[PDB]
């Protein structure tokens, strides 16, 4: 599959363990299909770290439970505190993008979906692949960064226990 | 004889996209989406109104009767493949049967990934 | 006519009437006249379930709600709505959401009758000539006269509810 | 689309955010109907505000059952509260006919800002573009003098 | 043709066409119906005086407690006009202008015209249009009278 959107020079085409040796363009395009929506949730997870240990949304997240966006901890302690009806809400939010908006036609390109713009922007373009070459490599990579960052952020949390320096030596 | 609960195109279009119907997906996919559902449905009704019930923990109880559920059921689909051994999951060229074993293997591991997610989501939230 | 032909004996006061008076019909193409009833059925199948959900918990029935909150929630819809409990809300706007994604996207109603979300159009027949059916027509008026009728009045419960009580 | 009535001199064919690298040609009429519109409003809006500053409020009752004489309403934000709800009704409904007229659908005449006020109709002198450019060109700057009007109002606290 | 008058011509110093003077004929005789009717309407709450009554929606015996050209309110009978006008519009939206084949006709409801007295084009026509004119300047001129002038009579 060498050519294919997400081949770089540091590794060429890697496939180590030989996941894919064989043709199986389905088992690819679904892989890929993981692969750039894993990234893009991983990129998203990654800068949902590190923002808020510099900066927090002024307000407050449940008026009614005292609960203001400072107070709510970091990390994946968030998740018991951060009360359930909030937490369902984003639940029933990205419901709403992966089964409106954020649809997979299967005709379309791996990641394209048909309401959003050239990097995410809401509201879009159909996907033009070989012209973007650049930037779907770079979204790829940044995705596939992302992911060992963040799978390592939660590891951080999950011994150091906390957010803080400690977190992140 | 064609009735609107069957044949009509929404029931159709309901019945063909099913997981044990939907077109294109590997016999492991639809295992897994049948396993998931089911682990995850089945973990309440022991949870709750269980002998264990107002436990501290009334929870874990719950996920290892489910899982025991998920794996007798899977059990049952074991002893179904491998007596009546259904060939309409069988790539060609393979062993009778081979499909529908799969599916039934990969729907007792999406019962224990749904029992286990629905066993966090009660003790996280 | 033309093109409003495809919705022709479906309105009006009386069922062969193309009430429009505001040509909003008028220079449209088939496929969008088609799309505007999907849009008239589908606002009035919902308001007349929201007129008999309305009535049935202005009444004093509000169980799942009354069980869920531990108190009976006022008879008033809009402020029960609030008293809901904030699970409940999600609950139902997640279940219609998938309703509405059930339809459009596994099982979408065809394009020629784009309000066939249960498809009987495979199994009717709303072409033949007996008398003790192919009434079919005379359903669809019901269905669009009532729903019409519920329309505007759903409205006018949520307007005089949230203005004269 | 990049030889419309918008472009003016000034910019040349301004979309820096790229709403016409996808923008379909009945788009562009869509978004059209929806600037002109918008820049129409935007001038009622704007006189709306001006000339009640200067200008007096109207000599009259306003509503004749409740004490309006125009000048317990103030010009800006705010008199949404004091309006009365009907006549906010009653000039919603005016709006309303006036788009329920005839019709601004897709494709129809009224889809591309053509109504038929025609108070300044010239014959033909080279001038239909110039009169459909100003009215554009001005709507455009009275949604930005608009919105700058609208925080004048707000973060000051009353009129300007 | 139709609304030509006598003492003037086509009185046109600004329309000048077929269909947009068609719209315009459907504004005039529409404006020349609601004048002749307000017109004769004002007059009434004056002599044989604010005739009304019966028992109405928090207004129950109500003697046309609307005083003045301007109606008031203060729930008064003038609420009750918005009734008058939410029934305007059921007859505006049902017998309307956009199944209104010619100019401004109603297909005569009443039948009127068919020998009744009314006849059909010629004065008849034209009278109608005239008669609209004078009544939209009297009321118009009423309502300068009853604003800073006093009542109506
Ligand atoms: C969600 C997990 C996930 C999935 C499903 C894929 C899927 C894929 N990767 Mg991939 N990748 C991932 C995470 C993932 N990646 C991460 C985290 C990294 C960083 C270490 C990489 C680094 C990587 C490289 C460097 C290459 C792939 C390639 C591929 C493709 C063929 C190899 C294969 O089947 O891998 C299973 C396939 C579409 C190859 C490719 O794009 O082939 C065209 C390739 O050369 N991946
Ligand atoms: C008597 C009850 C019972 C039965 C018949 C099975 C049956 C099975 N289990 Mg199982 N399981 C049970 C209870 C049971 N499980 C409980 C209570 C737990 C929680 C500790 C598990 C955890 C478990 C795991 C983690 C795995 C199984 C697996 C399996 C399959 C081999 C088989 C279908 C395996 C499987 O599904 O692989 C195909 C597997 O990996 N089971
Ligand atoms: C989405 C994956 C996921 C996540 C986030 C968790 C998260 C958690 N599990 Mg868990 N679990 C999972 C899958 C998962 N589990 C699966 C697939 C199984 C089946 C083998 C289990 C079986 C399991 C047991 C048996 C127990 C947990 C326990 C726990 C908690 C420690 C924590 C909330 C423990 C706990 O806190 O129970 C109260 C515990 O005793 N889990
Ligand atoms: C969601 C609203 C909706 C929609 C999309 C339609 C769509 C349709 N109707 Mg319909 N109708 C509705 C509500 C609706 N109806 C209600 C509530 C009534 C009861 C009065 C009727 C009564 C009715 C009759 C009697 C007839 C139709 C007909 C038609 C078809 C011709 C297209 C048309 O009239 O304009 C389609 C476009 C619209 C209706 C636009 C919606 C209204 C706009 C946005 C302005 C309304 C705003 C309103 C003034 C303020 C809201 C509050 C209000 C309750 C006071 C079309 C399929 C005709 C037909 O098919 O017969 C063969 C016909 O004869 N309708
Ligand atoms: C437009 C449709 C519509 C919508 C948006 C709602 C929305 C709502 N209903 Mg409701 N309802 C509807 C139709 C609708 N209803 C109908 C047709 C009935 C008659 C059966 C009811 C009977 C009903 C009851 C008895 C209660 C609600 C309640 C509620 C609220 C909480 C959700 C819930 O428990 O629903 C549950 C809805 C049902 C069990 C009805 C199922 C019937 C479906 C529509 C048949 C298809 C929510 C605001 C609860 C509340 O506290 O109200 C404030 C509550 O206790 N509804
Ligand atoms: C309702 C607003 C609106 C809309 C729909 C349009 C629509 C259009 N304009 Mg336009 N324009 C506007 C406002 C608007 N304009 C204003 C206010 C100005 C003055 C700066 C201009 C100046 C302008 C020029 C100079 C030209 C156009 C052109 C065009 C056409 C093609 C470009 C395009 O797709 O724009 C689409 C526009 C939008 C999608 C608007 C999105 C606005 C975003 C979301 C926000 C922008 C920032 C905003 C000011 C933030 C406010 C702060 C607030 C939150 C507090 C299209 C018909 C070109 C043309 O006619 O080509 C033939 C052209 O040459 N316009
Ligand atoms: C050309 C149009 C125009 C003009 C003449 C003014 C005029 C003024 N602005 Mg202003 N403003 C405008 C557009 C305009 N604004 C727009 C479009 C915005 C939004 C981007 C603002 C946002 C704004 C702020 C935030 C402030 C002003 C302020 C001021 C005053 C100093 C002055 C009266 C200041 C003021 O008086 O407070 C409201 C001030 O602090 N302006
Ligand atoms: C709703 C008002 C209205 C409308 C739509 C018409 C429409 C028409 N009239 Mg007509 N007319 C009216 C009122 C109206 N009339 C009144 C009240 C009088 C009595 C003076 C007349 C006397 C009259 C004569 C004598 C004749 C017509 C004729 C015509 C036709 C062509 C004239 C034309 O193009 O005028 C176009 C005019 C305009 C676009 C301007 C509209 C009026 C402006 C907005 C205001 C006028 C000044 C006003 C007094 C100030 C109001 C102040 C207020 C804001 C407080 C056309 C169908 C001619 C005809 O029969 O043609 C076949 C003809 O000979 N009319
Ligand atoms: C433009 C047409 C128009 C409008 C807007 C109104 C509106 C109104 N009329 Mg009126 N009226 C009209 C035509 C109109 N009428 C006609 C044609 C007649 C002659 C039969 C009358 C005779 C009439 C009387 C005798 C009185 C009113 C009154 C009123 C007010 C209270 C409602 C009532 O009793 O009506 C009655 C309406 C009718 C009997 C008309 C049929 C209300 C503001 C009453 C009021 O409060 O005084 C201002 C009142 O005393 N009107
Ligand atoms: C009542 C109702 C109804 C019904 C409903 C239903 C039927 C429901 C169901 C539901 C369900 C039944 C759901 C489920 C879900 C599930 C889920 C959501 C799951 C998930 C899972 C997961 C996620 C897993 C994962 C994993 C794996 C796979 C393995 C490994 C481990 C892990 C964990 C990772 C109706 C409509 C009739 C009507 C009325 C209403």
């Amino acid at each position: 599959f060498e050519g294919e959107l997400g081949v770089t020079p540091p590794m060429g085409y890697f496939d180590p363990l030989g996941l894919s040796s064989d043709g199986d363009k389905k088992t690819f395009i679904r892989r890929r299909k993981s692969e750039l929506k894993n990234g893009r949730v991983a990129m998203w997870a990654c800068m949902g770290w590190i923002v808020p240990e510099w900066y927090r949304f002024p307000g407050e997240l449940s008026p009614s439970s005292g609960l203001k966006f400072s107070e709510i901890p970091n990390g994946m302690a968030a998740l018991k505190a951060l009360p359930t009806e909030a937490w369902a809400q984003m639940g029933a939010f990205v419901a709403l993008l992966e089964l409106g908006p954020l649809w997979q036609d299967e005709s379309r390109a791996p990641g394209d979906f048909k309401t959003c713009a050239k990097y995410g922007f809401p509201m879009g373009s159909d996907s033009d692949p070989v012209k973007n070459q650049y930037s779907l490599n770079s979204e790829i990579n940044n995705g596939r960064l992302a992911m060992m960052a963040i799978t390592g952020m939660v590891f951080q949390n999950g011994i150091t226990g906390t957010t803080g320096p400690e977190m992140w030596a | 004889v064609i009735t609107l609960t069957e044949n009509g195109l929404f029931a159709k279009q309901f019945l063909s996209a099913l997981a044990f119907y939907r077109e294109g997906l590997k016999p492991w996919q639809r295992g897994l989406e049948i396993g998931m559902a089911h682990g995850y449905f089945l973990i309440g009704p022991f949870t709750s109104l269980g002998p264990l019930r107002n436990t501290p923990e009334a929870a874990t109880v719950g996920l290892l009767c489910g899982c025991a559920i998920v794996g007798i059921v899977s059990i049952g689909g074991l002893i179904f493949g491998s007596t009546i051994k259904p060939t309409r999951f069988d790539k060609d060229g393979d062993k009778p049967g081979a499909g529908f074993i799969e599916m039934i293997n990969w729907h007792a591991v999406g019962g224990l990934g749904g029992a286990g997610f629905a066993h966090a989501l009660i003790t996280v939230f | 006519r033309e093109a409003p032909k495809v919705l022709a004996g479906t309105g009006g006061p009386l069922p062969e009437s193309f009430w429009d008076p505001a040509g909003f019909t008028n220079n449209k193409t088939d496929e969008e006249l088609l799309f505007y009833r999907a849009a008239e059925l589908k606002h009035g199948r919902i308001a007349m379930a929201a007129v008999v959900g309305w009535f049935t918990n202005a009444s004093g029935f509000h169980y799942l709600g009354d069980l869920w909150l531990k108190k009976p929630a006022s008879d008033n819809p809009i402020e029960a709505f609030n008293q809901l409990s904030l699970l409940g809300v999600f609950q139902m706007v997640f279940f219609i959401g998938c309703l509405e994604w059930l339809t459009t996207v596994p099982c979408p109603p065809p394009k020629d009758a784009p309000w066939d979300v249960i498809g009987m159009s495979d199994v009717l027949e709303e072409d033949t000539d007996e008398n003790p059916m192919a009434e079919y027509k005379k359903i669809q008026m019901q269905e669009l006269n009532n729903s019409r009728l519920a329309m505007v009045a759903i409205i006018g419960l949520i307007v005089q509810a949230t203005t004269t009580g | 689309f990049e030889s419309e009535l918008g472009v003016q001199a000034p910019t040349g064919f301004w979309d820096p955010l790229g709403f016409a690298k996808d923008g379909s040609m009945k788009a562009f009429k869509r978004r059209r109907a929806s600037e002109i519109k918008h820049g129409r409003i935007a001038m009622l809006a704007t006189m709306g505000y001006i000339t009640p500053e200067i200008t007096g409020k109207f000599p009259g009752y306003l509503s004749p059952s409740t004490l309006l004489k125009y000048d317990d309403i103030p010009n800006g934000l705010g008199a949404i509260s004091k309006v009365p709800a009907l006549g906010w009704a009653q000039i919603f409904v005016y709006c309303g006919y006036a788009e329920l007229s005839q019709d601004q659908t897709p494709g129809s005449p009224g889809a591309e800002g053509n109504f038929g006020f025609k108070v300044l109709t010239s014959s033909d002198p080279d001038s239909l573009e110039k009169k459909l450019a100003s009215e554009i060109a001005n709507g455009r700057l009275a949604m930005m003098a608009f919105t700058g009007m609208a925080t004048q109002d707000g973060l000051t606290g009353s009129a300007w």
